RNA sequence: AAGCCUGUGUACCAGGAGGGGAACAACCCAGAGAUAGGUUAAGGUCCCCAAGUGUGGAUUAAGUGUAAUCCUCUGAAGGUGGUCUCGAGCCCUAGACAGCCGGGAGGUGAGCUUAGAAGCAGCUACCCUCUAAGAAAAGCGUAACAGCUUACCGGCCGAGGU
RNA sequence: CUGUCCCAACGUUGGGCCCGGUGAACUGUACAUUCCAGUGCGGAGUCUGGAGACACCCAGGGGGAAGCAAAGACCCUAUGG
RNA sequence: CCGAGUGGCUUGCUACCUCGAUGUCGGUUCCCUCCAUCCUGCCCGUGCAGAAGCGGGCAAGGGUGAGGUUGUUCGCCUAUUAAAGGAGGUCGUGAGCUGGGUUUAGACCGUCGUGAGACAGGUCGGCUGCUAUCUACUGGGUGUGUAGGUGUCUGACAAG
RNA sequence: ACGCCACACGGGGUAAGAGCUGAACGCAUCUAAGCUCGAAACCCACUUGGAAAAGAGACACCGCCGAGGUCCCGCGUACAA
């Protein structure tokens, strides 16, 4: 099978072996899209996903490998954003970025800083009680929003008491 | 230190075990046999089932011993020897005649076998004889 | 049911034969941080006493308080880096390149060595920097030998050769740093590498009991009660049961112990100075009057009175360094008595 | 006792009550169920559980699956819904046990059990298109209580 | 437990028979585990100066006696080492017998206690007519 | 149940070599004077190891498997949108399946029961208007309302879907 | 009451170890540097597959040689005592 | 309930191996192992507020102890404990120990027998050989190989 | 020894598990490719042995008519020979 994606305007695509690069005015994210049979390539004005097998696993790789193309052009143009709420009820939790990480200090009342670091250039806003994470690269973006969300896990107790903790308000 | 060899092998991207057999039989056959590039041999499979039977060679033993490699080094030469009587004088003639490297030490660029080949593009499920040594804790060297 | 129970010693420190050098080799160095500086330094046991001193850990409910303090002393004069080898990377582990020496050298180093009367000190230097261009060079390290001829307690002058790493900044720097020390004469001291206070890792071979049985040598118990008067006393159970049908290496027997190499980590300096305040009345048992270069180290240390002893940067501490301790008191009281 | 010791046809057919005594009662409490008084061909659909192996299946086993069969079709469709259901195999043969070691081991009573050929109807119900479902998850319960793997087979009925 | 601020070789078994020194009733005790004590294969339990233990009353009216109580060992026999590295040493071995909150069961103490029990048992220290 | 016990017919071991089966009384080839050349049998042809890294085609991703027979080689009932192949029925460019947007309206909060019950406690009935649709309401939700959606209709999309 | 035990230590005498002299016995189908598995009359240093293995010598405590020692004293059998 | 299995710890069955002998039970001492996990680590569910639990998953690194009766294994009981898990190694281990039980020769009691005497009943007493040839391992030497010496190292592997 | 001293932390990769991106199947989906995490367990770290590693190693200096070694002698930080 064959499917072809017409790259925006807006964005120049550039690709060597199993590595593609889309550039645009929001940033550059290169991938590495590797499976049996399946060549990927920039035909000029549009990328190319093509491969002489058509079996159910290979037509999943071809699906797949199209919708993170079209996320790396969503991201270079118009970029990703998670928005999060950062919720407590007794103890005020107080959420920072220091450096390439953000930190979490007084989780439950925690004297130590619970902490994540942050992946790729992905940038991490906070107005309050609201985050807003955003960058080029989905792959990095969701992870550091989720990362956040997960910083505040806690399994020793009934969750649906203790329910303080950064979410995940918005998702793109 | 020099080793004379009549013929010098690209083990890059090559199936180990394949290799190992066509070594082997020149080998017995008088030709000085030297293996290049070993830490970027390779072998087919699912990478978790290929470590795990590693491993277990490294931790099987007792007093007697079984002295298992852990290096691309001497996997490969290991897997050589067992293609070869070396308990028998001819066999070890052939054996001893035969070396392994990391990397290449030679000026000239070893041939590649026919049929010893991998293609990159057509396989996933594969792993590089130096990332097993790496997993089973050899000092990457190369 | 027959209860659980731990065996019988430690199969880490095996297998327990005679040591191959009186002389302890570290087998592991300090990681590369501050400025370059050589990593280790050697000595002569000379025995034991006890210091008062002003509790200084800050965590400590006792801090401030009068502490007394089991110490070690040792005689730590002088040594003479005499060289810089250098080490290149190579597909098998790291291979000596080349040495640099010097000219001037102890009187009596030719006791151990062929010392050196023709050799090209910039032609191995530039062989090793044309390395470190090459990017090849691995770490670097210093030749490095004692004067026991300056410990008059100890009766050899035949001078002991250890080889010691140098870390520090850039290798370019450290290499610097090194040329420079041998270049001189090498003279170093305890004082250029360690300050009282920092935490030390001690090396020594261990005092040596010949043969000695199960009992003493792996801790097995001894024949109890009606058991102990059939004809064995200190004597094992069995060697292993039916199957497997030979003895494995794992059950504790007779042999070699003591003279082994070994490693005390974490061992606080207490105090670093030179004379004769740490030497004992009657003069330490075995081994003499102590008045020059001496170190003080908490506690015990392997190996017997006038043995070599190796001292390291603690390569793992548990605890951060307390500078300096207040030393109000050292006992000069006979150990005779 | 394991079916592993009598599931199996390795012996000659032992049924001859005038040379057997002692014979243990059936626990099989009916063979004929739903609404016997109505016939099978008032209904358009047919479904049969079919055995894959031949076996024997001794009584006990037949009055699990028979009971978790009915069972169910009672809770689904009411102690008196439109249905019937039939086991049609009846335990004739005579099971033995030696409980001296190999002395006189000729084995003492102790059950009775259907010996089924592959390929044969063990259980038959008849329902309506409605039910059909419902007939063919008490099949699902009842192969789940006899040695064999088997098919459920829908016989008279094409409303699919 | 709280750091004693001393050194103790543990001079008791289980089974050693030592001083009830207090006004309970109880004048011989009879030591049968210690609190928090983990052996090893053949090693008779041990108790020292410090430790809370469980015992019974051997000796004593007959109300108290073979009473299984808890106590805190006050004063052995073999010595103990204090941070200025002196060795301290008793004229017999003695426990107080102590309640679920490790306050005496008694109103006096008899013979002197050591001051390192006084840091981990202050009420039983607060009881203690002399203190060593 | 047994490498169990006890029959029966037969071939074998015993008393049967040699070839094969890793080894191995009775499994396979094979019944054998000596010596010599040749061709096969069972079995095998990537190396160890004589002969193929043979050809056309397909499947498998588990190292499944590379294990005729067997005390010796396990693998079961039950389950599987892992994947490949074949058949039947129905829907679909008069736009299907799914997703997203929009609409989801009135008589009337049906009657009854009840202080109240207004799709949704229970009982009965389950009717007709506007219209391109929209139940006397399929599932949550409320003290009861409210609120949120299913059915149902319209659009966007565009190719197979079930 | 105590080293029976916790829990072992040091010491004493005679051996043990090295040297001169004296100088046996038990045991021996052969081969034999083994180890892990397997196989086999079902409990192999010797068969099969691997692994390991440079030779000789000293001291040791006894895991294996289904260790050495005695034609099983249990049990059954004998037209035995 | 019924149905399907895995293990080879119990018991039973069989009679293949040894009757010109493969030393018993229990205990002890010393070594290795298995996981079907008692504790400890990391997790999931809860009839999870918390605390304390109950149930389940990964997981064998380490730990799993001291005592009273009994020859006991087993088991009962006590106080401690994070917990005081189970099993294999010729039911590991007598050329290592012990010798309390079973099971010789002495004796008593009960039951049986005309009796000698018997008991899958109880009871008191009642023996533990050998100088290691080979192999195995723990430690110590002498030689040869690598191919003049001194000193310093490297690290394939190996142990925790 | 009954006395005294010392015996990590941290990295890397995983299990169960928590998730991200994501298709087969326009949706959904922690999984099919990819990825972030995550056990006292695995690897590294740390200690001990280790040129007989038969690819039997490296470096520096001394020496081949002399470097060095053995015997001898006085002794032990060593030791049954
Ligand atoms: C104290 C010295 C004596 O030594 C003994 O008494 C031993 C402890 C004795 O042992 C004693 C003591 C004891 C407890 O066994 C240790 C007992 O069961 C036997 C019967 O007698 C041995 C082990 C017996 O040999 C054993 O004979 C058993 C019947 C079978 C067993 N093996 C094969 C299972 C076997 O080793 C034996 C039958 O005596 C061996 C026979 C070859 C030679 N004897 C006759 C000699 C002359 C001995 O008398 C002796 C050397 O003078
Ligand atoms: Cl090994
Ligand atoms: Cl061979
Ligand atoms: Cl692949
Ligand atoms: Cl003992
Ligand atoms: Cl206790
Ligand atoms: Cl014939
Ligand atoms: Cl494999
Ligand atoms: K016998
Ligand atoms: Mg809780
Ligand atoms: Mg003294
Ligand atoms: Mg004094
Ligand atoms: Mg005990
Ligand atoms: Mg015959
Ligand atoms: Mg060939
Ligand atoms: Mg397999
Ligand atoms: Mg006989
Ligand atoms: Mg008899
Ligand atoms: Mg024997
Ligand atoms: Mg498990
Ligand atoms: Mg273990
Ligand atoms: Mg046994
Ligand atoms: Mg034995
Ligand atoms: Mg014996
Ligand atoms: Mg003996
Ligand atoms: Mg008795
Ligand atoms: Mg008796
Ligand atoms: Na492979
Ligand atoms: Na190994
Ligand atoms: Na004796
Ligand atoms: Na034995
Ligand atoms: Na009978
Ligand atoms: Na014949
Ligand atoms: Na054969
Ligand atoms: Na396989
Ligand atoms: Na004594
Ligand atoms: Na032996
Ligand atoms: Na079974
Ligand atoms: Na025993
Ligand atoms: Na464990
Ligand atoms: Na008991
Ligand atoms: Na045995
Ligand atoms: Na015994
Ligand atoms: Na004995
Ligand atoms: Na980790
Ligand atoms: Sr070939
Ligand atoms: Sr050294
Ligand atoms: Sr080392
Ligand atoms: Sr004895
Ligand atoms: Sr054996
Ligand atoms: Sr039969
Ligand atoms: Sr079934
Ligand atoms: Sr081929
Ligand atoms: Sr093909
Ligand atoms: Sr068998
Ligand atoms: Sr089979
Ligand atoms: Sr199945
Ligand atoms: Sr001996
Ligand atoms: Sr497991
Ligand atoms: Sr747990
Ligand atoms: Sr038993
Ligand atoms: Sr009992
Ligand atoms: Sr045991
Ligand atoms: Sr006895
Ligand atoms: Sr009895
Ligand atoms: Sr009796
Ligand atoms: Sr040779
Ligand atoms: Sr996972
Ligand atoms: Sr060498």
């Amino acid at each position: 099978p064959r499917v072809e994606l017409e790259i925006p305007e807006d964005v120049d695509a550039e690709q060597d072996h199993l590595d593609i690069t889309v550039e645009g005015d929001n940033g550059s994210v290169t991938r590495r899209l590797w499976y049996p049979d399946i060549d990927v390539s920039v035909d000029g004005d549009t990328v190319v996903i093509e491969s002489d097998e058509d079996n159910a696993k290979t037509m999943s790789t071809i699906g797949t490998f199209q919708s993170h193309i079209e996320n790396m052009f969503h991201g270079v143009t118009e970029g990703w954003e998670y928005g999060m709420e950062v919720f407590y009820s007794h103890f005020p939790m107080q959420v920072n970025v220091e450096g390439d990480e953000v930190v979490i200090e007084n989780f439950l009342g925690e004297k130590a800083p619970r902490r994540t670091t942050i992946h790729g250039d992905t940038d991490v806003e906070i107005d309050g009680e609201e985050l807003t994470v955003s960058g080029p690269d989905i792959e990095a973006v969701g992870q550091t929003a989720a990362d956040i969300e997960q910083l505040t896990r806690i399994n020793d107790k009934d969750v649906r008491v203790f329910q303080d903790g950064v979410y995940i308000t918005r998702k793109p | 230190a020099e080793f004379d060899a009549d013929v010098i092998v690209d083990a890059r991207d090559c199936i180990m075990g394949r290799v190992a057999s066509q070594v082997a039989e020149q080998a017995l056959d008088g030709e000085t046999v030297a293996v290049v590039n070993a830490e970027r041999a390779v072998i087919t499979g699912r990478e978790e089932q290929i470590v795990e039977k590693y491993e277990k060679r490294v931790d099987i033993g007792n007093d007697n011993g079984y002295f298992y490699p852990k290096r691309p080094d001497g996997i490969f030469k290991r897997t050589i020897r067992g293609m070869l009587p070396h308990k028998k004088q001819r066999g070890r003639e052939a054996f001893e005649s035969v070396r392994v490297y990391l990397g290449n030490p030679y000026d000239e660029d070893g041939e590649v076998l026919d049929g010893t080949s991998l293609d990159r593009l057509s396989n996933i499920k594969f792993v590089t004889l130096g990332e097993i040594s790496e997993t089973l804790g050899a000092n990457k060297t190369w | 049911p027959q209860p659980s129970r731990p065996r019988k010693g430690s199969l880490g420190f095996g297998p327990r034969k005679r040591s191959t050098s009186e002389t302890p080799r570290f087998n592991s160095w300090p990681s590369d941080d501050g400025q370059p500086g050589v990593q280790g330094f050697a000595g002569y046991k000379a025995g034991m006493t006890h210091v008062v001193l002003v509790n200084d850990e800050p965590n400590s409910p006792r801090e401030g308080m009068e502490e007394t303090v089991p110490v070690t002393v040792i005689e730590t004069p002088p040594m003479r880096a005499v060289a810089l080898r250098a080490y290149e990377d190579t597909p098998y582990g790291q291979r000596p390149l080349t040495e640099v020496w010097t000219d001037e050298f102890h009187s009596e180093l030719d006791r151990t060595l062929d010392v050196p009367e023709d050799h090209d000190p910039d032609a191995a230097e530039e062989q090793i920097r044309d390395a470190h261009e090459a990017g090849d060079l691995g770490d670097l390290r210093l030749i490095t030998h004692t004067v026991p001829d300056a410990v008059p307690s100890v009766p050899k002058k035949k001078p002991d050769v250890m080889e010691t790493r140098v870390g520090g900044g850039s290798v370019s720097d450290r290499l610097d740093h090194a040329l420079d020390i041998v270049e001189d004469g090498g003279e170093h001291a305890m004082n250029d590498i360690f300050r009282a206070g920092e935490y030390a890792d001690v090396a020594g071979v261990t005092k040596g009991k010949g043969t000695q049985g199960p009992v003493k040598r792996w801790g097995v118990q001894k024949r109890k009660g009606k058991h102990a008067r059939q004809g064995w006393r200190r004597r094992i159970g069995n060697l292993g049961p039916w199957n497997p049908s030979r003895v494995r290496s794992t059950v504790p027997q007779q042999g070699q112990t003591g003279y082994h190499q070994r490693t005390e980590l974490n061992k606080r300096l207490i105090d670093i100075g030179e004379g004769d305040e740490p030497t004992v009345d009657g003069g330490f048992v075995n081994y003499g009057e102590v008045d020059g270069p001496y170190t003080l180290v908490k506690g015990s240390v392997p190996g017997p009175d006038k043995r070599l002893v190796r001292f390291r940067p603690a390569v793992r501490p548990n605890d951060q360094p307390r500078l300096d301790p207040e030393v109000r008191y050292v006992s000069n009281e006979s150990n005779q008595g | 006792k394991p079916a592993s010791m009598y599931r199996d046809i390795d012996k000659p057919a032992y049924t001859r009550r005038e040379y057997i005594t002692g014979i243990p009662g059936s626990k099989i409490a009916q063979h004929k169920m739903g609404r016997k008084q109505k016939d099978a061909d008032d209904y358009p659909v047919q479904i049969s559980l079919i055995v894959e192996e031949t076996v024997q299946l001794r009584h006990g086993s037949l009055e699990a699956s028979r009971l978790s069969a009915n069972r169910h079709l009672i809770k689904e469709l009411g102690e008196e819904g439109d249905y019937k259901m039939t086991l049609r195999k009846f335990p004739h043969q005579v099971l033995r046990e030696n409980k001296d070691g190999m002395r006189a081991a000729f084995g003492k009573i102790v059950g009775t059990a259907a010996r089924v050929q592959a390929g044969e109807q063990l259980f038959t119900a008849y329902c309506n298109v409605e039910d059909a479902e419902h007939v063919k998850e008490a099949f699902r319960r009842a192969y789940n209580k006899i040695t064999p793997s088997c098919r459920i087979k829908v016989e008279r009925g094409e409303e699919l | 437990m709280e750091a004693l601020g001393a050194d103790v070789t543990q001079g008791l078994e289980k089974g050693s028979l030592i001083t009830c020194a207090d006004n309970t009733g109880a004048r011989e005790l009879k030591v049968i585990s210690v609190h928090g004590y983990s052996g090893t294969k053949n090693r008779l339990p041990k108790a020292g100066l410090g430790d809370k233990i469980t015992v019974s009353v051997t000796k004593g009216t007959p109300e108290m006696r073979r009473q299984v109580l808890e106590a805190v060992v006050v004063r052995q026999r073999k010595p103990i080492r204090r941070p200025d590295g002196t060795r301290v040493k008793f004229e017999d071995n003695a426990a107080v017998i102590v309640d679920e909150n490790e306050d005496p069961r008694g109103t006096e103490l008899k013979g002197p206690i050591a001051r390192e029990v006084a840091q981990r048992f202050g009420s039983v220290a607060s009881a203690a007519t002399m203190i060593v």
